């Protein structure tokens, strides 16, 4: 609390590149002081939702570690990827545990994604065999067996690929929009007391 | 730096006790490996308390400060092979590893 | 399936230098936080270094005793990971594999837990 040891934590809300939703990416946080004022009075921020610590008094508790969680999907599971919900994403990329404690942060990307060629980069799973448990990547890119019949990575027919492309564009509205997406998550009561925000007077 | 016993001898039937000793095991829980002789480690034991699939349920973990330890709940002939146990350093973000352990069969 | 294969290695004058490749197959290759780990025969093993993703900024440490005398990189269009082994010592006899970190792990920490390994290659200095 001086300040001078901020941590970056500025290039995990503004990036070149985010990572997609079945390979998203997380960030650790020691020995800095965490000012979210310069975040939270910032304009574009559509979505601003936590359960656990209150929206505005974030500054007066001071916890251990700091996580941040990053990627980006659809703009309308963006009421998915609270606790509770299940369906696509929530189950099959990215599951939140039901006592989760921390921020989530949802802003549009309207002028930074959408090309008129199309882009196909950014992927998500439709077929998992096993549920995810909290806070589970998965990367491996097998095919999908049904049931029964020979393929088990013939790759042919009654046999699905499990990473598919999303629809990203100009002509496209509300709904069908990258939306990136930001988690702030924290562990306590095992360490030393590191990151947490100013003194002020 | 890790440390751990040579070997531990446990007869047949009976739970076999794992211990592993880190100052910085309080934070970056450890992570157990099992390797056969002459084959490539496998994955047996990681994270808080859980195991990755097709592992039977036999291997469990407990930590508690500076200890880590695995638990092994009736062990059969084929579990004789080396233990290891990985921790995270908290400067700069290694693995370490440790000095490993064996485990015999104590039979006929 | 998901596999791993190691190439490389074999006897070589001390001093020398010598290249070590990690075909990845079954999983994508770019948001993986790979490693390359050594075993001497009859030890423990010994980490290497890691490579981590550029998805989050390449951070490519290494180990304390083989710091800056190896060489490690990253292609995602061939699909391979390289080792780069040069001014080598007599301690370097080893069997070398390349882990992916995560495949199916949970995390809680940064992404590393060793899910799968590889074959393994010889290397005799
Ligand atoms: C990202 O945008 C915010 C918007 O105010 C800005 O404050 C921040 O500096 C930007 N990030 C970088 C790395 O410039």
């Amino acid at each position: 609390p001086n300040i001078t040891n901020l941590c970056p934590f500025d290039e995990v809300f503004n990036a070149t590149r985010f990572a997609s939703v079945y390979a998203w990416n997380r960030k650790r946080i020691s020995n800095c002081v965490a000012d979210y004022s310069v975040l939270y009075n910032l304009a574009p921020f559509f979505t601003f939702k936590c359960y656990g610590v209150s929206p505005t008094k974030l500054n007066d508790l001071c916890f251990t570690n700091v996580y941040a969680d990053s990627f980006v999907i659809r703009g309308d599971e963006v009421r998915q990827i609270a606790p509770g919900q299940t369906g696509n994403i929530a189950d099959y990329n990215y599951k939140l545990p039901d006592d989760f404690t921390g921020c989530v942060i949802a802003w549009n990307s309207n002028k930074l994604d959408s090309k008129v060629s199309g882009n196909y980069n950014y992927l998500y799973r439709l077929f998992r065999k096993s549920n995810l448990k909290p806070f589970e990547r998965d990367i491996s890119t097998e095919i999908y067996q049904a049931g029964n019949k020979p393929c088990n990575g013939v790759a042919g027919f009654n046999c699905y690929f499990p990473l598919r492309s999303y629809s990203f564009r100009p002509t496209y509205g509300v709904g069908h929009q990258p939306y990136r997406v930001v988690v702030l998550s924290f562990e306590l009561l095992h360490a030393p007391a590191t990151v947490c925000g100013p003194k002020k007077s | 730096e890790l440390t751990q016993d040579p070997a531990v001898s446990v007869a047949l039937g009976q739970t076999v006790r794992i211990t592993c000793q880190g100052d910085s095991l309080r934070s970056y829980y450890a992570s157990w490996y099992q390797q056969k002789p002459g084959q490539a480690p496998v994955l047996v034991i990681y994270g808080k308390n859980n195991r990755p699939s097709g592992i039977p349920d036999r291997f469990s973990g407990s930590s508690s400060g500076n200890t880590a330890s695995l638990t092994i709940t009736g062990p059969q002939a084929e579990d004789e092979a080396d233990y290891y146990c990985t921790s995270r350093d908290s400067s700069g973000n290694h693995v370490i590893f440790g000095g490993g352990t064996k485990l015999t069969v104590l039979g006929q | 399936e998901v596999q791993l294969v190691e190439s490389g290695g074999g006897l070589v004058k001390p001093g020398g230098s010598l290249r070590l490749s990690c075909a990845a197959s079954g999983f994508s290759f770019s948001d993986a936080w790979m490693s390359w780990v050594r075993q001497a025969p009859g030890k423990g093993l010994e980490w290497v270094g890691r490579v981590s993703s550029e998805i989050g900024g390449g951070t490519t440490d290494y180990a304390a005793p083989v710091k800056g005398r190896f060489t490690i990189s990253r292609d995602d269009s061939k699909n391979t990971l390289f080792l780069q082994m040069s001014s080598l010592k007599t301690e370097d006899t080893a069997v070398y594999y390349c882990t992916t970190g995560v495949d199916i792990v949970v995390m809680m920490y940064a992404d590393d837990a060793f899910d799968i390994w590889g074959q393994g290659t010889m290397v005799t200095v």
